[PDB]
C-alpha cells in the first residue's frame, strides 16, 4: 500500500526525491521496479475517476520522458504519438550508414556491444540488426 | 513490521574524473582539458 | 544504467561533410579577431630614422668588437668590468633581445647575453618549454596523418563502463557526443597569417 | 581542515600567553617585544572572547544569550588570530556572542564615549 | 504582390520543400514566396538553428493545437536570444564568457547583451502580467564554464522583474526541463538564458506539446513564426497567413495539420 | 647556542620522524641518506617537511630543466627493489643519488626557502603556515 | 610488477640463501625492462651486469635505447605532472 | 609600475568593522 501510495505522490509532484532528483522513466526504475507501470495501473483502479485520469496521464508523461532532450527535440517535433516511429526510423537509418561505412561484421560487434550497453533483449537486437540488413538492400 | 525501504530515496550518481593520456598534446592542453574535466563533474553532479 | 534505453547511440557522424582546408580556416579566423582584440589594434608606423639589416648590424658589431679582443682581457665575475666589455654586453643584450622578439630562438646566446636576472631565467625556461613543445606537438600531429589517426585528442574512456557506471543515460549519453564530435576535428590554425 | 588549524592556532597563542605571563611578572611588561606585545594583546582578546551569555541564565543575569554557529565560530577567531580586529576595544569581547556582537557593542561603546567627552569637554 | 520570407536554419530539403508546396497550394499564387536569410515581418524560419536578427524566442501552447495529453496546459516558454554574427565570427554567448578569462575588455559584449536581455525580460514580465502570474522563473544553466554569461542574465532579468513588481525563482537546466515534460502547470511563465541547451529545452517542449509554432520578436520590432518539423511549419504557415488577412485558408491549414501531420499537403 | 654538525643533522632528523602515514621504503630511506650527508643543513627545521614533500612528490630537477640522470629519478617506483639489493652506498646507485640530491638542494633554496624567508604578510603567513600543516600530515 | 617481483626473488637467493645470481638470472630482467618498456630501468640493469656479469647482451641494451629514443619522439620521456612548474603558494600538497 | 596601470555577508562586517571604528577616530578628533 505505501509503494502505490509513494508512486502516486510522487508522479503528482506532491513528493520529490530525496535530493530533488528529476523524475524521470529510468529513476522510477531504479526505485518502484522495473513493473511500475502495471502495478500503478491495477492500483489506479481502486481510486475515483479523477485519479485514474491523472494516473494515466502521469504514466504517458513519464514514458515520454524516456528519451532525451536532444531525442525530443529532434524527433518529437510532429506530435508525441508518432516520436516512437520516427525515433525508430533515425535509428535504423544511422545503422544502414555505419552498416555502408565501416562492413558489417563491425557493426554486428557494434550492435552486441551497444546492445549490451542499451539493456536490449537478445531478440530487439536481433530484429533491429536484421531490419536494417534488409533496409540496406 | 519495520521500516521496509525509502523510495523517496536515490544514490546520487557517482562523477568520474575523466583521464586524459599524458602526451606533449596534452601538456599543451592541459589548461583546456581540465576544463573539460571540470565541465563534465559539473554535468554529472546536476544532470545535463 | 537501471532501465533499457528508448533507443540506441550510434557514433554522431552524420555531418561527415567537414574539410580540413575549412576547419583550419574558421579556427585561423577565430584567432586573428581574439590576437587583434587581445593586442589592441595595429600601432601608429614607425620611420626607421637610419637603414640599416639586422645582419649588417650584427656584422659591424663583430668588427667593431674584432679589433679590441687583443686589449680586451677577461676577469672574475664580481670584479668590476672594463669599457670593452660593457660595450660587449649591452650590444650583445640588444641584439639578442631584438634576435628573440623576431624569432630567432638561438638559447644558446640568449641564455648567455640576456640572463641577468633571475626572472629572465624563469621566462626563458617558460619559452624554451613553449617553443619546443610546439616542434614536437607537430611531429605528433603530422605523423598521426600518415596512419591517418583522428587529429582531435581523444581521453581513455571505457564507455561499457561508464554506461554501466550511471544511472540515468542522457548524462554519460551527452558525453559520448561531445568527445566524439571533439575527436572528428583538427585544432589547428594557419600559423602564417598569424605570425603576419 | 580550517577548523583544525584555528583550533591549534588557538592553544598555541594561549600557551605563548602563559609563557608571556611570568616574563612580564619578572622582567616587566615594557622588556616584551614587538611581536610579544601584539601577541598578549591577542591572547587576551581571546581569553574574553571564550565566554559565551547563555540563554538559560536570562531571567538571572538579564542579558539576552547567544547561539553561535560553527561556521561564525570559526571565522570570528580565525579573523581575530590574523589581526584584522587589532582595533576593537578588548572589553568588546567580553561576554558576547559572535564577531557581529563584537561590532555592534563597539558602536554602542564608541556612541556611549561619546556623550561621555561632550560631557567632560563641557560643564 | 504580397511577400512571403522564408529563412532556412538548420532545416533539410524536404521541410522547406513541404512548406513551399503547402503555402503555393494553399494561397493560390495571390502572396509570392521568396527565399532569404533575415527578415523582420511576414517571415517564417524553418529549421532548429535560430535565424540573424532575433531577440526573444517566446513559444506557447496554443488552445486548438493542444494534444491529448496535454490538455488544458498553460506555460508561457520565453528564450532570451543574444544577437547572432556570423557563422565564422566568435558569438556573444561565447565571447563574453571567454574573453573575461582571456582578460580582453568586454564593454561593448557586455551592453549588447544587457540590452537583449532587458528586451527579453520585458516580453517575459508582459507575458507574465498579462496571464496574471505572480513569479516567474529563470533557467541557467548551472556549468562552470558559463559562469559569467548566466550571472549577467540573472542580474539584469532579476532586476527589470522586481521593477516590474514580480518575483523570480531561478533554477538550473535538467529539473526544469524534466518538470517541463512531466508536470508542466506547476510553471506559469519560464524564461531561458541563452544556451545551446535551453534551445534544446525549447524545442523539445514545442514538440512534445505536439507540434507547435515558435514566435520571434526581432529587433526591427514585430514577430515572425519558426517550426522545425512539418506540423510544426504547417502551423506556423497558418499562423503567418492569418497575420496577412487569410482566416479561411489558415483554418484549413491548421485542420490538414491535426489530422495528417506528416503529409499535410497532400491532406488538405 | 653552539650548533656543531651532530646537533644540526640530530634536529632535522627529528622533524623527519615526524609521520602520520607510512612511508614507502624508498622515500624514507632516500630522505634518511640525504639528511645524514648534510643536504639538509642550510634548510630551515620548520620547513624540513616541505622539502620532502618536493623530493617524493615533486620533481623540481624535472620542473627547472636541469635534470642530468639517466634512472635515479624518484617518480621510478621501481628503483625500490635496486636500492634494497644493493644499498645506496653502491657504485651503481650512489653516484646518481648524489647528483639529484644536490640540484634538489640547490633549487630548493634557490626558489622555494628564500621566498619563504621574504613573507611578512599577514595573509602570507597563513598561507604559509597552512601550506607546513598539509605537508606535515602528508610525507 | 613483473620487474619488482623478479628483483624480490634475486634479493632473496643472495642477501637470504646466500646464493650468487649467475648472468643468465640478469638477462631475464633485462629482457622484462625491454619488453615492458621501462627504459630508465634498463640502464640501471646494463650498468649492473657490466659490473657484475661478463657485460651486458648487445641485443638488448640496443632495444632499450630505441624505447627511449621513441618516449623522447613522443614526448613521454618523463611524467608529465612532474614537468608543469609551480612555485610556492601553488603546490597543493596531496 | 605595469600593475599600477592595470587597475555579501562578509560585506556586513567590514561595514560594521568600518564604521565602528569610524566613530572611534571621531571622538578622537572632537
Amino acid at each position: 500500500s505505501t509503494k502505490m501510495q509513494t508512486l502516486h505522490k510522487l508522479l503528482t509532484g506532491e513528493v520529490s526525491f530525496k535530493n530533488k532528483a528529476p523524475v524521470k522513466d529510468c529513476n522510477i526504475v531504479h526505485q518502484f521496479g522495473e513493473n511500475w507501470a502495471t502495478e500503478l495501473s491495477a492500483y489506479a483502479k481502486t481510486l475515483p475517476a479523477e485519479q485514474q485520469k491523472i494516473i494515466v496521464r502521469q504514466i504517458a508523461r513519464v514514458k515520454l520522458t524516456r528519451y532525451t532532450v536532444a531525442e525530443l527535440a529532434a524527433y518529437c517535433g510532429d506530435g508525441p504519438a508518432l516520436l516512437d516511429e520516427t525515433a525508430r526510423a533515425a535509428n535504423i537509418e544511422q545503422g544502414v550508414a555505419f552498416v555502408k561505412a565501416k562492413g558489417v561484421e563491425a557493426f554486428e560487434k557494434y550492435v552486441a556491444e551497444e546492445s549490451t550497453n542499451a539493456n536490449w533483449k537478445p531478440e530487439e537486437a536481433k530484429k533491429f540488426i536484421e531490419d536494417v540488413k534488409a533496409k540496406a538492400k | 513490521r519495520a521500516d521496509e525501504v525509502d523510495y523517496t530515496n536515490l544514490p546520487a550518481p557517482k562523477p568520474q574524473k575523466t583521464v586524459w593520456d599524458d602526451n606533449i598534446e596534452t601538456e599543451v592542453l592541459r589548461k583546456y582539458l581540465d576544463g573539460l574535466s571540470q565541465y563534465d563533474m559539473e554535468e554529472a553532479k546536476y544532470g545535463v | 544504467i537501471s532501465g533499457v534505453s528508448p533507443l540506441l547511440y550510434f557514433p554522431p557522424t552524420t555531418t561527415s561533410t567537414t574539410n580540413r582546408e575549412d576547419q583550419i580556416n574558421k579556427n585561423t579566423n577565430i584567432a586573428i579577431q581574439m590576437i587583434k582584440r587581445y593586442k589592441g589594434e595595429v600601432p601608429p608606423h614607425y620611420t626607421r630614422k637610419s637603414s640599416a639589416t639586422i645582419e649588417q648590424v650584427e656584422k659591424e658589431i663583430d668588427a667593431l668588437l674584432g679589433g679590441a679582443e687583443k686589449l680586451r682581457k677577461t676577469s672574475t665575475d664580481d670584479q668590476p668590468m672594463d669599457k670593452l666589455t660593457l660595450m660587449e654586453r649591452c650590444l650583445r643584450h640588444a641584439l639578442w633581445s631584438y634576435h628573440k622578439e623576431e624569432g630567432r630562438y638561438d638559447f644558446d646566446q640568449i641564455g648567455r647575453w640576456v640572463v641577468y636576472t633571475p626572472e629572465d631565467e624563469v621566462k626563458l625556461a617558460q619559452l624554451k618549454r613553449e617553443v619546443e613543445a610546439k616542434e614536437k606537438l607537430a611531429a605528433l600531429r603530422k605523423r598521426r596523418e600518415e596512419e591517418g589517426l583522428p587529429g582531435g585528442p581523444v581521453p581513455r574512456i571505457n564507455w561499457p563502463q561508464e554506461y554501466s557506471s550511471f544511472i540515468d543515460r542522457e548524462p554519460v549519453v551527452a558525453k559520448r557526443i561531445r568527445y566524439d564530435t571533439l575527436a572528428s576535428t583538427t585544432l589547428e590554425r594557419d600559423e602564417k597569417q598569424i605570425e603576419s | 581542515v580550517d577548523h583544525y588549524n584555528v583550533a591549534q592556532d588557538v592553544v598555541q597563542m594561549l600557551t605563548k600567553y602563559r609563557e608571556l605571563q611570568d616574563i612580564i611578572a619578572v622582567l616587566g611588561i615594557d622588556e616584551l617585544s614587538e611581536e610579544d606585545k601584539l601577541i598578549v594583546d591577542r591572547a587576551r582578546k581571546l581569553v574574553k572572547f571564550l565566554s559565551q551569555p547563555f540563554q538559560v541564565a536570562e531571567v538571572f543575569t538579564g542579558m539576552t544569550g547567544h547561539y553561535v554557529q560553527l561556521d561564525d565560530t570559526i571565522d570570528s577567531f580565525s579573523g581575530l588570530l590574523m589581526g584584522t580586529y587589532d582595533q576593537v576595544p578588548e572589553m568588546a569581547f567580553y561576554m558576547v556572542g559572535g564577531i557581529n556582537s563584537v561590532l555592534e557593542k563597539a558602536k554602542k561603546m564608541a556612541e556611549e564615549a561619546a556623550e561621555l567627552e561632550k560631557m567632560r569637554r563641557a560643564r | 504582390s504580397k511577400q512571403l520570407t522564408f529563412i532556412s536554419a538548420g532545416a533539410t530539403a524536404a521541410v522547406l520543400q513541404s512548406a513551399s508546396a503547402i503555402v503555393s497550394k494553399v494561397a493560390g499564387g495571390r502572396v509570392q514566396t521568396k527565399t532569404a536569410k533575415e527578415a523582420g515581418r511576414h517571415a517564417v524560419v524553418v529549421g532548429p538553428e535560430t535565424p540573424i536578427g532575433v531577440h526573444t524566442a517566446v513559444t506557447e501552447v496554443p488552445k486548438s493545437a493542444q494534444d491529448p495529453l496535454f490538455s488544458g496546459v498553460s506555460t508561457v516558454v520565453v528564450r532570451a536570444v543574444l544577437p547572432r554574427a556570423a557563422p565564422d565570427s566568435v558569438q556573444l554567448r561565447d565571447a563574453l564568457d571567454v574573453y573575461a578569462s582571456a582578460g580582453i575588455d568586454t564593454k561593448e559584449e557586455v551592453r549588447s547583451a544587457t540590452e537583449a536581455f532587458k528586451k527579453s525580460a520585458e516580453v517575459a514580465v508582459g507575458k507574465a502580467k498579462a496571464k496574471g502570474v505572480k513569479r516567474i522563473v529563470l533557467v541557467v544553466k548551472q556549468a562552470s564554464k558559463h559562469n559569467c554569461i548566466n550571472e549577467l542574465f540573472k542580474k539584469i532579468s532579476t532586476e527589470t522583474i522586481e521593477s516590474a513588481g514580480l518575483t523570480t525563482e531561478v533554477v538550473g537546466t535538467a529539473a526544469v526541463a524534466n518538470q517541463l515534460i512531466v508536470n508542466p502547470e506547476s510553471l506559469g511563465v519560464v524564461l531561458l538564458n541563452d544556451v545551446a541547451a535551453t534551445e534544446q529545452i525549447e524545442l523539445a517542449f514545442a514538440g512534445v506539446v505536439g507540434g507547435v509554432s515558435r514566435v520571434y520578436h526581432t529587433v526591427e520590432g514585430g514577430k515572425i513564426s519558426a517550426g522545425h518539423s512539418f506540423k510544426s511549419v504547417a502551423l506556423a504557415v497558418a499562423q503567418e497567413l492569418r497575420e496577412l488577412g487569410l482566416s479561411s485558408e489558415a483554418d484549413k491549414v491548421e485542420a490538414a495539420a491535426s489530422k495528417n501531420p506528416r503529409a499535410v499537403v497532400s491532406a488538405l | 647556542q653552539v650548533q656543531t654538525i651532530p646537533m644540526i643533522r640530530g634536529a632535522r632528523f627529528v622533524a623527519l620522524f615526524n609521520q602520520k602515514q607510512p612511508s614507502y621504503f624508498m622515500n624514507a630511506i632516500v630522505s634518511l641518506y640525504a639528511c645524514l650527508n648534510g643536504y639538509l643543513d642550510d634548510v630551515k627545521v620548520q620547513y624540513v617537511k616541505f622539502y620532502e614533500y618536493l623530493l617524493v612528490h615533486r620533481d623540481l630537477g624535472i620542473m627547472y630543466g636541469t635534470a642530468k640522470n639517466k634512472f635515479f629519478y624518484m617518480y621510478v617506483q621501481e628503483l625500490n627493489y635496486l636500492i634494497r639489493f644493493f644499498t645506496l652506498n653502491s657504485p651503481i646507485l650512489h653516484g646518481e643519488l648524489e647528483e639529484m640530491l644536490k640540484q634538489h638542494t640547490h633549487l630548493f633554496l634557490q626558489h622555494y626557502q628564500s621566498k619563504m624567508n621574504a613573507i611578512k604578510s599577514e595573509k602570507d603567513v597563513k598561507a604559509l603556515k597552512n601550506l607546513l600543516y598539509s605537508c606535515k600530515r602528508a610525507v | 610488477s613483473k620487474f619488482c617481483a623478479m628483483m624480490d626473488l634475486l634479493e632473496e637467493m643472495q642477501h637470504r640463501n646466500r646464493l650468487k645470481p649467475n648472468e643468465e638470472s640478469w638477462t631475464w630482467v633485462m629482457k622484462e625492462c625491454v619488453k615492458s618498456g621501462q627504459f630508465r630501468l634498463g640502464y640501471c640493469i646494463q650498468q649492473v651486469m657490466e659490473t657484475e656479469c661478463k657485460g651486458c647482451p648487445a641485443d638488448l641494451v640496443k632495444a632499450n635505447e630505441a624505447n627511449a629514443q621513441k618516449a623522447k619522439t613522443e614526448g613521454k620521456e618523463h611524467p608529465g605532472h612532474l614537468s608543469q612548474q609551480a612555485g610556492l603558494f601553488d603546490v597543493k600538497v596531496e | 609600475e605595469a600593475a599600477e596601470r592595470n587597475p555579501t555577508g562578509d560585506n556586513a562586517r567590514d561595514r560594521l568593522l568600518k564604521e565602528v571604528l569610524a566613530l572611534q577616530a571621531r571622538i578622537n578628533q572632537r
